[PDB]
Order: structure tokens, then sequence, then C-alpha cells
């Protein structure tokens, strides 16, 4: 997260950190039930040198605040039993960039570990709405990740504006969120983490960090997978 | 187009 601030302990208890064997934190995720996380499909694509698609090579840290303190009170470490990438995920365009991660054993909810509510398929996050992004990603493009979880408030961008700022790169599964003046944005290492819409005292997951053109640049807001459209797919594949 |  560029242009954010340190989160409070326990403030985003649905935020999860996914570490790949021998590499540390790679992507975020969100807790949606005791057994399931939402993340981004593109985090689980192989390269030469590492099979990011292999569920056995990932460790999820729930209840984490500081990457240098992974054995702190309240952290729950879990292996993954499987990764369900969306059937229509396209790794050349990032359309349908969403995956469901099954924990090997359930999380226990606590003051530091709690699920985020899913939006139903009719839920709308209208252009202009202020929502939050969180993660341990880089705090500048080309920089290094944050040890302490970062948060930043950003605004939903109109879909036609989004399409035009990033021409031939935006599909209906995507949403731009940020500021047209840049400054606050997600960045590398925030991928797969949640947008949190705080809106009464209810909080809904709005989307999933996916990609962007650099980070925090003007007229280049971050791009996120929309979540309401996937409610039934989540239900069918996880029961959640 | 080349997102990978
Ligand atoms: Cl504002």
């Amino acid at each position: 997260v560029v242009g954010g601030t340190d989160a409070d302990e326990g403030e985003w208890p649905w935020q999860v950190s996914l570490h790949a064997l021998g590499q540390g934190h790679i992507c975020g995720a969100s807790l949606i039930s005791p057994n399931w996380l939402v993340s981004a499909a593109h985090c689980y694509i192989d390269d030469r040198g590492f099979r990011y698609s292999d569920p056995t090579q990932w460790t999820a840290f729930l209840g984490l605040h500081d990457q240098s303190q992974r054995s702190a009170p309240g952290v729950q470490e879990r292996r993954l039993k499987r990764i369900i990438s969306h059937p229509f995920f396209n790794d050349f365009t990032f359309d349908y960039d969403i995956a469901l991660l099954e924990l090997e054993k359930p999380a226990e909810y606590s003051s530091m570990v709690r699920p985020i509510s899913l939006p139903d398929a009719s839920h709308v996050f209208p252009a202009g709405k202020a929502i939050w992004v969180t993660g341990w990603g880089h705090t500048q493009y080309g920089g290094t990740g944050a040890l302490i979880l970062q948060k930043g408030e950003i605004r939903v961008i109109n879909q036609t504006t989004c399409e035009n700022l990033l021409p031939q790169q935006i599909t209906p599964r995507m949403m731009c969120v940020g500021f047209l003046s840049g400054g606050v944005d997600s960045c590398q290492g925030d991928s797969g983490g949640p947008l949190s819409s705080v809106e009464d005292g209810r909080i809904f997951q709005a989307g999933v960090v996916s990609w962007g053109d650099g980070c925090a640049q003007r007229n280049k807001p971050g791009v996120y997978t929309r979540l309401p459209l996937f409610r039934d797919w989540i239900k069918e594949n996880t029961g959640v | 187009y080349x997102l990978r």
C-alpha cells in the first residue's frame, strides 16, 4: 500500500498473509469462514523455479500484524489443502482473477482472527464510494514491502472512466478503485487481499487486489476483482 | 495482451 498508514492491532482481522516456501510473504487473502479464504488466482500461477500453483508450498498466517513477528500471540499458521482458481481465469489478461483457498484445519475466531462478510450478488459499491485496502505490499512502486500491515482509504471509480484510463485492459469483472490524483493505492504484495467497505456498523468485502499500472500514479488507479458477481461460485465451491 |  502506497500512501497508507499502519493498521491498529486487530483492526482488519480478516486480512491474511500468504507465504510461499522459502520466499516470505507473496500475496494477501481474506478469511470468509473457518475453512476458506478468498485471494487472487494470479498468485497461484507457476513460473520457472517455483510452483505457486502447488497448495502444499503455501503457508497462511491469520491474525498477523507484523511480518517480523509471525510467532506473536494470536497468530494462527495454516497449510492449504487446495486452491480453487476460477475456471475462467485468464493469465494473459487477468480476467476472472479470483481463487478460493481451503485451510488444512479451521481457524478459531478471536480478537485477531475474524471473517469478513461477503456481498450478495445484488450488492452494489457505487462509483465515488470510499472503501479501504489493506496489505503488506510495497509502499512505493519498486520498493520493499511493509512489515506492519498498512491501510489506505480509496474511492470506487466509474467503470467507463476505468476502461478509458487503462484501454483494452479492463473487463466487467474488474473495478478501478483509488484516486485519479494517485497518491494512495495498493501495490506489489497486496495482490489477493481484500477491499473492505465499511458501511450501520457493517463491513463487506468489495473486491480483491489484482493489478495496476505502476502504483499510486495519477490517472492509474488500482484494479480489483469485483466480488458480488462471484457469490454463487463461492457458495457452490465452498458451501460458504 | 501480456499481464503476467
Ligand atoms: Cl476523499
